[PDB]
């Protein structure tokens, strides 16, 4: 829960993600 | 869904709260 514009990046709902990137396609996690 | 809708207009430092997944 915090948007880490204070510290590959993307944003989910549940906070921001570094390190990983995002797939338009889906698969069971 | 109508009911669906019905329900959910119905139900109203240091603790953070996660999210559901
Ligand atoms: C993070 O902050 C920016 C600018 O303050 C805002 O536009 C953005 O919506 C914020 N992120 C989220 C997930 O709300």
């Amino acid at each position: 829960g915090v948007n880490c514009t204070e510290v590959n990046v993307f944003q989910t709902r549940a906070g921001c993600l570094i390190g990983a990137e995002y797939v338009n396609n889906s698969y069971e996690c | 869904s109508p009911i669906e809708d019905l329900l959910f207009n119905k139900v109203t430092n240091g603790l953070t709260v996660l999210p559901p997944l």
